[PDB]
């Protein structure tokens, strides 16, 4: 492989280097092998990245994996969207899958949760417990048929007497 | 037939009528021949429909000569033979023709491909698809608008439209 | 030979086609004349069909369309008033022609119905209109429908004045050939030569008629299209010379109407 | 089934078909039940009495 | 409705026909064509909804897509080819046509521009009318490969005070490019100005193309004798190389690349040789084509077509592949009953050495049918899979809010990003720029 | 069915005028004339004849939509020349040319 | 060096050169002190947080580091005095336009960024072509990419089809 | 819970706020509310609302809700309109 | 209103993938540093290699009676009349264009770039000696 | 019942029986009728192998 | 070799010069073509029946459809087609069709519904 | 079913040419092109009108009427 | 109880002269009349169109007020 | 999932779309029948009393 190592004179030049590609995931023991660089070892599997590294390293690896996924079709996606997605997926201390066993098992409102997966199970759970739905989400307001506090609904409009008597 | 009716050829080139023109407004050749249909050339390179042009040339040759043209696959018929026959008839080697604008009668550059082509009318007509509802019949259980053009139904505002409107920020 | 206006030269004449050359005339005038001749000449055609008995295998709309597509004599068409401008309820003798068609199956073999079977029951008042045009050696005319023994067809048709712009059934011309500048002296088009332009593109039949072949002279940028070769074909309702005369008359009438409207609006403004 | 050995149209000629108000271009092969034409779609199944070997996961 | 651009607010215009009519430039965000598509229309029932739809979901307000940071609308279809042909150096327009085109463009000041050539005959260049359509105050400068201030190939772009100086307008200027004219107009002037520019350009290009004409024919995909001879020679050389590789492998004299067996390396070499031969034949066919070719003209404009289309239509069709490999042995060591056992020749394994114009033999016809069936099945599965994935993704992040403290929080109020995008900037208001400090040498930086 | 009547494209409706002139403020001595029920046939001829004049500085026409048979004609003349006078002169020249052409064609056909 | 940034300085300076006609020959009116003070004032005038406490001030300071670096690169004294030759009024106009564009480029509070990110990620997924094969380089490892890879990333699969590892 | 000297929100006026204010003013005008500016013969409530917003003559107050629950009140006439 | 005048013997004419527009390079026969590279329409002006073409750059086409003025910009160009007179009557090829570049090469040579609606011309000469009165919006007249 | 509803079996247990065996004849076009009279279907129900065109 | 095609695919002229998806689309859409489905109409009572006014044999016939009776019962018409960019009203997949031909009886049909 | 009265493209009347076309095909043993040329159909637009026409009226007439 | 209800009528004058239709609805001076050949509905003044018999015969004007019958 | 977050609505229409180069960027060609069917409620105001009376 070729790396853009800066030249001693100041410019950037391509310095070829040897790169080892492996078909297995055992980075816990590979990093301890002498003669390699432990500060540059990378694994395409982000699940075990945080087993030896931190949660932030796992989030960075997940973002890199997503960027590599959207790389061949030629489409360009702004960094903010993918960064927000990976931050949501790593808000807690571990990976939060986008499925019924991941972001679903949260502390959000039951009404907003139960609109995607199976419903009656979570409704029965809510009935058995006594949790309170704050109704500050979008799904709850859609169900109740009220203006959700999003976009134009993020604020309140009031009338003032002082300005009313000011003009006339 | 009217605007919106679906029409297609024998090569998977489907489409609908967008506009209609009279004989005077249509382009004409030096012999006074006007086309029944006009097709955009942009549909050819993407779909790789060479057989459309080959069949057009073969149909032109057959109409000029009066003998049925053989379009069976895996035969010895080549484009060169059709071109030679067309040149012998004295029209063009490749089927291009010189037409005129018609609106002004001026000569048109970029000579146009011409020739008969088989076309078929599909079962999809705009008359059977246009729908509009404004406070029509009412359901019983859900008390929501009924479904179906025949019973004056209403279009469904699905979930995808809901998140689209949410992303737009239009809460009201 | 009348003034320095457009000049004509008839090459070939016949009962259905006329070939002439237009000179000392601009392209716009020739194009407008062609458009008027193809879509502005008033003619006579069947517009309303009343069906009494139809036991044939063809639908009523089918027979109505076929009858409406049948050409009719329109020589004295200027003596017939438009239905919309006529002071009558539906149709009278001064604004329409009534034709009746009766067909029955007597012989065991198929009995064809032709356009010659139409009979005019109205009063033409000496006008030469309404007669179906039969351009055929046998004299039968346009075939309408075929019915076998037992089947009976009986209907009444009404012919009214109209122009080709409203419907294509009122068009008196079939196809009009329009061409100018047989050689590319004006450079109005770019040829699609693959190896050579001269060999690949056949020469038009109008190349020999005047227009001497170009040489290696510099391109003339001060030249304009002034010679046009036209061939007008008539369906049969109107003679070709009458078709051209009526086209010129219609264009003149349209321009005169524009001038009259301008004068009227000027008078109203003042 | 139409145009079968037990059908009246098996031995009918063109004139007989025309007299019986039947299109000579019709090919048959369909059942007429309750006034509606029904066609049995062929069902595709694996052949029996055949030894087959496959490898599991 | 995948993205927010699938929902737009338009202005009602009553038309005398029973169909929906829309501008050709809005089809790209809608991802719709006119082969029988169906689209829904909703009307508001109150002043609140009407005003918020007009001020939030208007079509000109969504010219720049926040997803790809590029405009989602541009000049497409025959308008692109018309604008490419109009801006050619040799394109000249006479007085009457110039007057007609000037009158066709609305909001025209009524001032006739001075013709480029005045002495022999008054002639207006094609770029003059487009510059008239383009509003003043917009400056653009794009340099392509080998482009200078006196570029002989008429490439690149340079606009000063809304006047075209040099460069043929193509998909890189009036398309969906980030640095295109549409993006600059939208960023400098208002969205209404951008919509007016869209309309004026479309009208003028359509009027010019109506009286000029553009067509295509069978002969556009026909090459001359020497080109076909060279293509056949290249195909024969590739077949000879493949045969030599097979002979070497059969004698066990071919080394195996590390990490793979002999079969995988042999198949990789064969497919590489076949793809290289197809690419070379296509490049030769494209080079042979003249500038007057309709397919080539469409290719330069970028409206439709590509190099691979020309290659497959004129020179040679690519090797048919199923599941990423050549045609497998459906029979016992055979692909078709018409071949012999253990035949590894490219013809027997699914290589189409013919072209669409020339015609296909039954074997390659069957192989192409198999490839097309595989492609159709792939799209049929993929559309459903991506739809489910999109639904899950929308459900996952359906309650993320940017609050008045410039922090992004969910419904529960938990903070997931202390500042949106780590910079607090709107996606639609970001443009690609070059940092001059990072690059260069130390001496150049000091100088 | 929303299909318009076929006669609506060549018959003047109630409350409609064949000609309607509006002054143009973009340039001095410029007017815009809107015609009804015409489809390019008089427009091309009138534009060509107006351009044939020497006192006319601008002459163009356009059809906004093929659905409606109506075109707008814009004429700009030199100082002291009324555009209506130019239109009348062009119409008179067209009438004279058409009459001469008809007479010549009749004379040629007579032999 | 090519990275997306909020405000296009090059377009602003080109517009300011086109207007306020530059003679390119007469000496400029800007002084070193004026240029430096204007650049510093423009840097201080960029507000994205508008706080008073130390934490918000630090966040605002370090949230515009890239833009400040770009502004310093594009508004150097030598660059202004040699290439972008402007006058005092032109320099003030450039500074005002840059500040106005930066303040107008801030994200409006109340926007649904999660839905926008989800749509911006899901649209290329639908727009992608077949992604089951052909993802092989020098060695035909059949690396998973595209729709299946995206699905397994979103589901956080513990057993990926083609695990990989890179050693430097 | 209505601070004034500690208002950390942006002084500019957001697109959503502008749309909501224009809609509310237009609806009130449509339902026959008093108008504090001359109309110049205009008859469309929405354009009247835009004209009122142009000279900042709309007697409305924007209440921006903080995520915790606190809020600050911003007058329409004191909000800078730049979009 | 004249701003330039030379002989400019032309050589090496080769349009390149074109049929109506040719690129001609010329060098002045008086000055050893003057150079020209201009695009012309050979359909109306069919020049050939090794030819002398007197060129002239003028700010306006008005006669010497009317001095140069800035009121001639955006005048809504009118078709030429019969009795009108202009400097173009003495030449065979007149083109209108705008200057868009002023580059400095070596120490005393400057290049002026013009665009006549798409046709570009590059002119070189001695700074402050020959090309010292060229600003923008100048005609180009060529004589056989 | 079997020839009308298309469920091959008795009246009861129709849920566990195959469906679509019997279909109404398509008589829109002669070619359509000919195609419908020579149609085969394999009851499968995610899998790309059975849908591929085998050699 | 041409005998391997089906009933729908036997109508396509020169199927070997087209891409496989195009052939599949044409085969699928051929069953929706409107024409004379049977000569027994006018005596039958079907729910829907669409027949063509003037069906025409294709000019580019194929030997395979001789036994399919396609020439006896065609499902289309021979229309003159010009491939051009005229007026910009036929973009994408739209087409421009002559009004005079429509008035003269081109592609018009009959509709039958039974209760 | 029956021969169209007029040519779709241009508008030439071909309603009496069907019987003559059949007679020329079955008496004089001419090919289709020569018969078309003899009938006067020069443009291929008119030639295709009767060259590719199906006479389905006879099949309908085969059925017994009422 | 309008007389012009469910009666075969013929439209005179205007652009629909000679057409045959049946009155469906009456709205004051304007009445809705369908068309036989054309599949559309048009509204015209009831005093304009003539009145015919259901079976067929002579036609009369709007004088049917004095004779509440057909024909 | 079928009656709360997604439901059928009134004042909506659906018909085949088509292209029109003469239309503006933000403009949709509505058929006359659809316009005559779909309605919008407008509150009568002194600024539109005459227009509303004419429409009625
Ligand atoms: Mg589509
Ligand atoms: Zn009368
Ligand atoms: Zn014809």
């Amino acid at each position: 492989y070729d790396r853009k190592v800066p030249s001693p004179t100041g410019e950037y030049v391509k310095e070829p280097e040897w790169v080892l590609e492996t078909d297995g995931v055992n980075l816990s023991e590979v990093m301890t092998v002498p003669g390699i660089d432990p500060t540059r070892i990378y694994t395409n599997s982000f699940i075990d990245i945080m087993e030896v590294l931190g949660i932030e390293a796992g989030r960075a690896a997940l973002y890199k994996e997503v960027y590599n996924v959207i790389a061949s079709d030629g489409s360009y996606v702004n960094y903010r969207h993918m960064a927000l997605l990976v931050d949501v997926m790593t808000t807690q201390g571990g990976l939060t899958s986008v499925t019924r066993h991941g972001f679903n098992r949260s502390n959000t409102g039951a009404l907003m949760r139960c609109s995607f997966e199976e419903t009656v199970e979570i409704l029965f759970e809510a009935g058995a417990s006594a949790e309170l739905d704050d109704c500050r989400g979008v799904s709850e307001n859609v169900i109740l048929g009220q203006m959700a506090p999003i976009g134009t609904g993020a604020f309140d409009v009031m009338i003032d007497e002082e300005s009313l008597v000011k003009y006339m | 037939p009217q605007i919106g009716d679906k029409f297609a050829s024998r090569h998977g080139q489907k489409g609908t009528i967008g506009i209609t023109y009279r004989r005077e407004d249509m382009p004409f050749t030096a012999e006074g021949i006007v086309p029944d249909l006009i097709i955009n050339p942009h549909a050819i390179p993407s779909r790789m429909t060479v057989a459309h042009l080959i069949e057009c040339l073969l149909s032109k040759v057959a109409a000029l000569s009066g003998n049925e043209g053989d379009a069976s696959p895996f035969t010895d018929i080549t484009v060169e033979g059709i071109s030679k026959l067309l040149r012998e008839h004295g029209y063009q080697s490749r089927g291009f023709e010189v037409m005129y604008n018609g609106h002004t009668g001026k000569k048109l550059m970029a000579q146009i491909f011409f020739g008969p082509t088989y076309y078929q009318r599909l079962r999809h007509m705009v008359d059977d698809k246009i729908h509009a509802r404004a406070r029509g019949p009412m359901q019983v259980l859900t008390r929501q608008p009924v479904e179906g053009r025949s019973r004056d139904g209403g279009l469904r505002f699905g979930e995808m439209e809901r998140d689209c409107m949410i992303a737009h920020g239009a809460a009201s | 030979m009348s003034e320095e206006g457009p000049q004509v030269k008839i090459r070939e004449a016949s009962k259905d086609n006329v070939d002439f050359i237009l000179s000392n005339v601009d392209l716009a005038m020739a194009n407008s004349l062609r458009r008027v001749m193809i879509a502005e000449i008033p003619t006579l055609a069947i517009d309303s069909v009343e069906v009494e008995t139809n036991t044939t295998v063809l639908a009523d709309e089918f027979i109505a369309h076929r009858l409406g597509l049948i050409p009719l004599q329109s020589m004295d068409i200027e003596q017939l008033e438009y239905s919309r401008d006529c002071f009558c309820e539906d149709h009278c003798d001064k604004c329409s022609v009534v034709l009746t068609l009766q067909a029955f199956g007597e012989s065991e073999s198929t009995t064809n119905v032709y356009s010659k079977d139409l009979v005019i029951v109205s009063n033409l008042m000496g006008r030469n209109i309404g007669h179906p045009i039969i351009q055929d050696k046998e004299g039968n005319g346009v075939l309408i429908c075929k019915l076998r023994k037992g089947q009976e067809l009986k209907l009444t048709c009404v012919a009214k004045k109209g122009i080709a712009k409203e419907h294509a059934k009122w068009g008196p011309a079939a196809a009009i050939e329009f061409e100018y500048d047989p050689w590319n002296k004006l450079k109005h088009t770019d040829y699609w030569y693959e190896q050579d332009s001269a060999k690949e593109w056949p020469q038009s039949k109008n190349c020999e008629y005047e227009d001497p072949p170009n040489e290696g002279d510099p391109f003339d940028y001060k030249a304009q299209a002034d010679t046009f070769y036209m061939n007008v074909e008539s369906v049969g309702s109107i003679p070709v010379d009458q078709v051209v005369v009526r086209g010129i008359d219609t264009l003149q009438k349209k321009v005169a109407s524009i001038l009259l409207a301008l004068t009227q609006m000027d008078q109203d403004k003042v | 089934m139409l145009r079968s050995k037990n059908c009246y149209l098996s031995e009918a000629t063109e004139s007989d078909l025309y007299k019986l108000k039947e299109c000579p271009f019709d090919m048959g092969g369909y059942f007429i039940i309750n006034g509606s034409e029904k066609v049995l779609i062929a069902q595709e199944r694996s052949a029996g009495n055949i030894v087959q070997v496959f490898k599991k996961a | 409705s995948l993205h927010k651009m699938s929902m737009m607010a338009h202005r009602v215009k009553v038309i005398p026909y029973s169909t929906f009519r829309l501008n050709l430039s809005v089809t790209s965000p809608y991802n719709a064509d006119f082969d029988g598509d169906e689209m829904n229309l909703h009307v508001p029932q109150s002043e609140e909804t009407r005003a918020e739809l007009s001020q939030l979901c208007a079509v000109p307000l969504q010219i720049v897509s926040p997803q790809s940071n590029k405009p989602c609308m541009g000049i497409v279809q025959d308008t692109l080819c018309g604008i490419r042909k109009l801006t050619l150096r040799d394109t000249f327009i006479e007085l009457d046509q110039v007057l007609n085109m000037l009158y066709w463009v609305p909001d025209w000041d009524g001032v006739i521009p001075t013709p480029a050539i005045i002495k022999p005959k008054p002639l207006w260049s094609g770029k003059q009318i487009l510059s008239v359509a383009i509003p003043n105050g917009i400056h653009l400068q794009r340099f392509d490969e080998g482009t200078t201030l006196l570029s002989p190939k008429d490439n690149g772009m340079l606009i000063i005070d809304g006047q075209i100086i040099f460069g043929v307008v193509e998909k890189k200027t009036v398309g969906s490019s980030n640095g295109g004219l549409i993006h600059v107009v939208t960023r400098e002037k208002g969205p209404q100005v951008c919509a007016k520019l869209f309309g004026n350009i479309q009208k003028v290009v359509n009027f010019w193309l109506l009286h000029n004409g553009f067509s295509t024919g069978i002969g556009d995909t026909i090459a001359d004798g020497p080109t076909m001879r060279e293509i056949t020679e290249t195909i024969a050389e590739a077949k000879k190389k493949v045969l030599d590789v097979t002979k070497e492998a059969q004698a066990n004299l071919l080394t195996a690349k590390h990490g793979m067996t002999l079969r995988e390396s042999f198949e990789d070499n064969v497919v590489r040789f076949l793809n290289e031969a197809r690419d070379k034949a296509g490049r030769l066919a494209e080079v042979n084509l003249k500038d007057l070719n309709n397919v080539k003209q469409m290719v330069m404009a970028g409206s439709k077509g590509s190099f691979i289309n020309i290659a497959q239509m004129s020179a040679c069709v690519g090797q048919q592949s199923v599941e990423g490999k050549r045609i497998a042995f459906g029979f016992v060591d055979r692909t078709l009953p018409h071949f012999s056992k253990d035949d590894y020749s490219p013809e027997s394994k699914g290589f189409v050495e013919n072209s669409y114009l020339r015609g296909l033999t039954p074997q390659e016809f069957f192989f192409h049918a198999m490839g097309g069936r595989e492609g159709l099945i792939d799209t049929a599965v993929k559309t459903a899979e991506t739809g489910y994935i999109q639904r899950r993704l929308v459900k996952a992040l359906e309650d993320i809010m940017v609050h008045y403290d410039n922090t992004t929080r969910n419904s529960l109020g938990n903070v997931i990003q202390f500042i949106y995008g780590e910079d607090g900037m709107d996606a639609a208001h970001i443009e690609k720029q070059s940092l001059d400090t990072i690059g260069g040498s130390d001496a150049a930086f000091e100088k | 069915m929303n299909a318009p009547d076929r006669f609506e494209l060549f018959l003047l409706g109630e409350g409609e005028s064949k000609l309607k002139i509006d002054p143009d403020t973009k340039a001095p001595n410029a007017v815009v004339i809107t015609f009804e029920k015409e489809d390019h046939t008089l427009g091309n001829l009138i534009r060509a004849e107006l351009l044939n004049d020497r006192k006319v500085l601008f002459a163009a026409y356009k059809v906004e939509h093929p659905f409606f048979a109506r075109f707008k004609l814009r004429i700009q003349t030199t100082e002291g020349y009324d555009p209506k006078d130019a239109l009348k002169n062009a119409c008179n020249s067209i009438i004279n040319k058409l009459g001469a052409l008809k007479t010549n064609f009749e004379t040629e056909w007579n032999l | 060096a090519n990275w997306p940034l909020p405000v296009n300085i090059r377009r602003i300076i080109q517009n300011a050169q086109q207007t306020f006609h530059i003679d390119h020959t007469k000496p400029s009116d800007l002084t070193i002190k004026d240029i430096v003070l204007g650049v510093k004032d423009l840097q201080e005038n960029l507000l994205v947080l508008r706080g008073k406490n130390e934490i918000i001030q630090n966040a605002q300071r370090d949230a515009v580091t890239l833009f400040c670096c770009l502004l310093r690169s594009r508004l150097a004294t030598r660059r202004v005095l040699q290439e972008y030759r402007l006058t005092k009024q032109a320099f003030d106009w450039v500074l005002s336009n840059i500040e106005a564009q930066f303040l107008r480029s801030v994200v409006h509070p109340g926007e649904m960024v999660g839905v926008l990110a989800a749509q911006s990620i899901g649209e290329p997924a639908t727009q992608m072509t077949l992604n089951t094969f052909h993802f092989a380089g020098v060695a035909s490892k059949k690396v998973t990419s595209g729709v299946p890879r995206l699905k397994e990333i979103l589901n956080v699969a513990k057993n990926m089809k083609t695990p990989s590892l890179t050693v430097y | 819970a209505i601070p004034k000297d500690q208002r950390a929100t942006t002084p500019y006026m957001t697109k959503y706020e502008r749309a909501r204010i224009l809609g509310t003013r237009a609806l009130q005008i449509s339902m026959n509310a008093p108008v504090f500016v001359d109309l110049e013969g205009e008859t469309d409530p929405l354009r009247i609302a835009m004209k009122e917003l142009a000279e900042k003559k709309i007697p409305l107050v924007i209440r921006r809700y903080l995520p915790d629950g606190s809020f600050e009140d911003w007058s329409v006439e004191e909000l800078i309109v730049d979009l | 209103n004249t701003l330039f005048d030379d002989i400019f013997q032309v050589s090496e004419v080769d349009p390149g993938r074109y049929n109506k527009v040719c690129r001609i390079e010329a060098a002045s026969t008086t000055q050893d540093q003057c150079k020209l590279t201009l695009d012309i329409n050979v359909e109306l002006f069919p020049v050939a290699a090794q030819d002398s073409l007197t060129v002239t750059i003028a700010s306006s086409l008005n006669l010497e009676d009317t001095p140069a003025n800035d009121s001639s910009a955006t005048r809504s160009w009118r078709p030429p009349q019969a009795g009108d007179r202009s400097l173009a009557d003495d030449y065979d090829y007149v083109m209108y264009g705008t200057a868009y570049k002023f580059e400095e090469v070596s120490k005393d040579l400057i290049a002026v770039y013009y665009s006549f609606g798409g046709l570009l011309m590059r002119l070189e000469g001695n700074y402050r000696n020959l090309n010292n009165l060229k600003q923008e919006n100048a005609y180009l007249l060529i004589r056989r | 019942y079997a020839l009308a509803t298309g469920n091959w079996g008795e009246q009861k247990k129709a849920m566990s029986s195959r469906a679509g065996v019997s279909q109404v004849l398509n008589r829109y076009t002669y070619s359509s009728t000919l195609s419908h009279l020579r149609r085969t279907n394999t009851p499968i129900g995610k899998l790309a192998k059975p849908r591929q065109l085998h050699n | 070799p041409s005998m391997i095609l089906g009933v729908a695919a036997s109508i396509i002229p020169f199927p070997d010069h087209n891409q496989s998806p195009r052939n599949t689309y044409q085969s699928a859409m051929g069953k929706q073509a409107m024409g004379v489905f049977l000569t027994n109409y006018n005596v039958r009572m079907d729910t829907m029946a669409n027949i063509l006014y003037y069906p025409q044999k294709p000019l580019g016939t194929t030997r395979a459809m001789e036994y399919l009776k396609f020439r006896e019962l065609p499902a289309g018409q021979n229309a003159i087609v010009a491939i051009a960019c005229y007026s910009g009203y036929n973009q994408e997949d739209s087409m421009i069709m002559n009004q005079s031909s429509i008035d003269r009886g081109l592609f018009r049909s009959l509709f039958f519904r039974s209760y | 079913m029956i021969v169209p009265v007029r040519c779709f493209s241009c508008g030439k009347v071909v309603g009496d040419k069907w019987e003559s076309y059949l007679n020329l095909l079955q008496e004089d043993e001419l090919d289709e092109g020569t018969a078309l040329s003899r009938l006067g159909l020069k443009r291929y637009c008119c030639r295709r009108m009767i060259l590719t026409h199906v006479d389905l009226i006879e099949k309908f007439l085969r059925y017994n009427p009422l | 109880r309008e007389v012009a209800l469910g009666k075969t009528v013929r439209i005179r004058s205007a652009g629909y002269k000679g057409q045959l239709g049946i009155v469906k609805d009456v709205n004051g001076d304007k009445a809705t009349v369908e068309l036989h050949s054309k599949n559309k509905h048009i509204t015209i003044d009831k005093h304009k169109l003539t009145y015919y018999n259901r079976e067929g015969g002579e036609g009369i004007t709007y004088d049917e007020l004095v004779n509440r019958r057909g024909r | 999932r079928g009656n709360l977050m997604g439901k059928r609505v009134d004042f909506s229409a659906r018909t085949v779309i088509s292209g029109d180069p003469n239309l503006e960027l933000d403009q949709v060609g509505v058929p006359k029948s659809i316009a005559k069917t779909l309605t919008y409620p407008e509150v009568v105001t002194p600024y539109n009393i005459d227009r509303l009376t004419q429409l009625v």
